[PDB]
């Protein structure tokens, strides 16, 4: 409601200290929009390759993460395969021990 | 790229020498003096061991509405909103995940008891067939 | 100026938000793959001995 | 104080909120390791008792053929 | 964070304990085997020395502090220019007397 | 010491003194260019005085 930048209403119009409050909000939002347009002009003048770089870095994090995933998948799969081999090396001996029982 | 504890790219990038984990400067100093250990594992650590990995992060790109004092503070607002909006949900996810873990543990205990029992069943079955 | 901000780079902003969503969602399976490693290691040891 | 103090205390409170959040994540990691134990272990225990009951009924069929003979 | 040689952000960052510079593991591997030293500092750098390691509130407050300081410094030079423009003006209001009394002398 | 209104009141005070300083920007800039204007007319007044004195002495000797 303060952002809509309004001067003193009916019951606040006559008193000037209310217009001091209006000085506060009006001047504040004035320079708000001024340094706002400054920042916007500053990026559209300059920012383009900065966004280029940071989106490049987001893609870098992306691909590094999927690389971690492929690695973890690989090592874990290898461990699983080793476990399967061990299981095979045992089940055969167990089965034959039971049949000879 | 992110401090393991932080999760977003550190603006005062620091790895500890002893560890292999890159950290937030203020945060990890607070944490090394807050428990005395490496918060990645619990390893004992000291505050100077921190290494100031500084290659000048200054890349954080002003977004379109964020480019504004009114905008930057409004997104400051919903940002803190979202930071606590995540932390509390993690508190309750801990609670329900923890409860699930307890239930699983009890189920596992029951399974162990049944396996112990059924084993006596089978062992006596075989010793009987031996007659 | 903010309109042209959108028109020009907000495509790159869509692309960056897309990449951060992709990286976060994929991390949400990266650390789940981590727990996959922990459990398969536990069962490696388990069946092993 | 005003802006340097405001931003300093904001930095501090974000630090503290995140130390709490990592407490959450750390206990959560312990708990998900506990899960990767527990749920898989109960699957394995179902497997154990399945093996053992097949063994039971196998010895039962052994004694059953035994006393079928005699 | 960037690689302290290339100016592009490392995909797999390594860090030499001596100088703390952020390097790319293949890139630092190459520069060390060729040179045995650090490319920015010039100290001896070996192959084991390297450890393999915007919207958010720390960076966001860095941005807040940035705009605060930049505004206050711009207005600090603005304070200086105002006091400049009234020291010259105050000597001007000093010298707006002889206009009167020389034109009274002529 | 900080407000226990912690993020509500912290943000309200953040904004309040943020904009107080942004207001201190405007009034300072305002008196700055006000004085720039007064100096421009003062330099003009100096030049005018010089024109008047030259005209006066031209009248004086002739």
């Amino acid at each position: 409601v303060r952002y809509r930048l309004e001067p003193p209403p009916q019951a606040r119009r006559g008193d000037v200290g209310a217009w001091k409050s209006s000085l506060d909000n009006a001047a504040a939002q004035l320079e708000h929009q001024h340094l706002r347009i400054l920042n916007q002009e500053l990026l559209l003048k300059y920012g383009d390759k900065a966004w280029r770089a940071q989106v490049a870095l987001d893609e870098a994090a992306v691909r590094g993460l999927e690389a971690q995933l492929a690695a973890l998948r690989k090592e874990t799969d290898g461990l699983n395969r080793e476990r399967k081999l061990q299981q095979h090396a045992a089940g055969s001996e167990l089965s034959k021990l039971e049949r000879q029982y | 790229m992110f401090c393991s504890i932080s999760g977003t790219v550190p603006e005062q990038g620091v790895v500890s020498t002893k560890s292999g984990h890159l950290f937030e400067k203020s945060l990890i100093e607070k944490y090394v003096r807050e428990t005395g250990k490496c918060p990645v594992t619990g390893e004992p650590l000291s505050t100077e061991d921190l290494l100031p990995l500084k290659v000048n992060k200054t890349v954080k790109p002003r977004t379109a509405p964020a480019t504004s004092i009114p905008g930057l503070l409004s997104l400051f607002h919903d940002e803190w909103d979202a930071n606590m909006l995540e932390l509390h949900n993690t508190r309750t996810q801990l609670h329900q995940t923890r409860q699930e873990l307890s239930h699983a543990l009890y189920q596992h205990d029951a399974a162990t008891r049944v396996i112990a029992r059924l084993l006596k069943e089978r062992d006596e079955a075989r010793a009987a067939l031996a007659d | 100026l903010e309109g042209k901000l959108g028109l020009l780079l907000g495509g790159l902003q869509r692309r960056h938000g897309d990449l951060t969503g992709r990286v976060g969602e994929l991390w949400a399976q990266v650390r789940d793959a981590a727990q996959e490693l922990v459990c398969f290691k536990a069962l490696h040891e388990r069946e092993l001995r």
